[PDB]
C-alpha cells in the first residue's frame, strides 16, 4: 500500500514554491468568541506562469 | 426607491444586501404618517391580520436577495416597506433595511378642494395678518400656489407646506401669507391661485 502510494504521487504536482509567507485572518462571520474559527482566509504572493 | 404597479397585478420589492447564509428576514409596512405594522417574519410566516397575498423569499437560499411578493396589489398597500435582516453570517443589524415605496398606479385623478380663509378678527386687533388657503383631496401632490394683490402677484411672505399624503389617496397642503394690517384693508380683494397638474383654481376674498 505504501509502494503504490508513492508510485501514485510520483508524476503529480509538487508544492515546493507554496511555502511563501501567508497573510491570514479568521473567516467571514459573526464570530462566536468561543469558536476560534476553524478556517482561515489568506492572501499570499504566488509565482505566475512566468518566473 | 419607488415601485409602480398596475392595479390588480402583482408587485415585488427588493430589500438589503445579498444573502450570505440561511436567513430570517422580517417585513414591515409603514404607512405615511403612522407607525410600522409588522407584516411578515420567518421570511414567509405572516401573523394574524395579514392576508396570504403578501409573500417573501424563504431564508434557505444563499446569494439571492430578500424579496417581498405582494399579490393582487390594492390601493391600501401604498406605503413604505422596510425589512430586518438576520444572516447567520453577518452580525446583528441595528439599522433597519432601507425603504422601498410602493406606488399603485392610476388612482387616477383627484381635483383639489381649495379653502381660502381671511385673517381672524382677534388676530386683526393683535396687529398681525395671515391668509390661510387650504388644499385638500388632490392627486397627485404636484401643487404650486401663487398669490394675487387684486390683480398683481405677491412676491414675499408666501408660505406653503408640502403635499402630504394621509392614510388615503388624498393629499394635503396648506398656504399661509403674512400681511401687514394696513394692506388687508388697502387692497380690493386677495387671491389664492392653486395650480394642480394643469388646472388652476383661484379663490378670492374681500374685506367687510
Ligand atoms: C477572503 O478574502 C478575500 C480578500 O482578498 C476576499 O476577496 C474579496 O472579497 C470582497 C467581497 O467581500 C470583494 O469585494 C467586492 O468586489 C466586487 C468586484 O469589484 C470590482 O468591481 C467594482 C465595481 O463594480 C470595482 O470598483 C472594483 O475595482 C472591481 O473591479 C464588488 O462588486 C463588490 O461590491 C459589492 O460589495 C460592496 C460592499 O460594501 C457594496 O457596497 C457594493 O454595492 C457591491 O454590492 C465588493 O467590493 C473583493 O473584490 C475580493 N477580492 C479578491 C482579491 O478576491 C474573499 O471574499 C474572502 N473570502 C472569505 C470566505 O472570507
Ligand atoms: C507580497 O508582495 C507584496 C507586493 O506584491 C509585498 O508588498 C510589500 O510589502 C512591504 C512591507 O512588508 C512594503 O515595504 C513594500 O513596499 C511592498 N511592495 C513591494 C515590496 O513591492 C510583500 O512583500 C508581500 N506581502 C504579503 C506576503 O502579504
Ligand atoms: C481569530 O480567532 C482567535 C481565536 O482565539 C481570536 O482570539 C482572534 O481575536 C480572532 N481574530 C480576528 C477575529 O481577527
Amino acid at each position: 500500500i505504501i509502494s503504490l502510494w508513492d508510485q501514485s504521487l510520483k508524476p503529480c504536482v509538487k508544492l515546493t514554491p507554496l511555502c511563501v509567507t501567508l497573510q491570514c485572518t479568521n473567516v467571514t462571520n459573526n464570530i462566536t468568541d468561543d469558536m476560534r474559527g476553524e478556517m482561515k482566509n489568506c492572501s499570499f504572493n504566488m509565482t505566475t506562469e512566468l518566473r | 426607491t419607488f415601485v409602480s404597479v398596475a392595479p390588480g397585478q402583482t408587485a415585488r420589492i427588493t430589500c438589503g444586501e445579498e444573502s450570505l447564509g440561511s436567513r430570517s428576514v422580517i417585513w414591515y409596512q409603514q404607512r405615511p404618517g403612522q407607525a410600522p405594522s409588522l407584516i411578515i417574519y420567518n421570511n414567509n410566516d405572516r401573523p394574524s391580520g395579514i392576508p396570504d397575498r403578501f409573500s417573501g423569499s424563504p431564508g434557505s437560499t444563499f446569494g439571492t436577495t430578500a424579496t417581498l411578493t405582494i399579490t393582487s396589489v390594492e390601493a391600501g398597500d401604498e406605503a413604505d416597506y422596510y425589512c430586518h435582516i438576520w444572516d447567520s453570517r453577518r452580525p446583528t443589524n441595528w439599522v433597519f433595511g432601507e425603504g422601498t415605496t410602493l406606488i399603485v398606479l392610476s388612482q387616477p385623478k383627484a381635483a383639489p378642494s381649495v379653502t381660502l380663509f381671511p385673517p381672524s378678527s382677534e388676530e386683526l386687533q393683535a396687529n398681525k395678518a395671515t391668509l390661510v388657503c387650504l388644499i385638500s383631496d388632490f392627486y397627485p401632490g404636484a401643487v404650486t400656489v401663487a398669490w394675487k394683490a387684486d390683480s398683481s402677484p405677491v412676491k414675499a411672505g408666501v408660505e406653503t407646506t408640502t403635499p402630504s399624503k394621509q392614510s388615503n389617496n388624498k393629499y394635503a397642503a396648506s398656504s399661509y401669507l403674512s400681511l401687514t394690517p394696513e394692506q388687508w384693508k388697502s387692497h380690493k380683494s386677495y387671491s389664492c391661485q392653486v395650480t394642480h397638474e394643469g388646472s388652476t383654481v383661484e379663490k378670492t376674498v374681500a374685506p367687510t
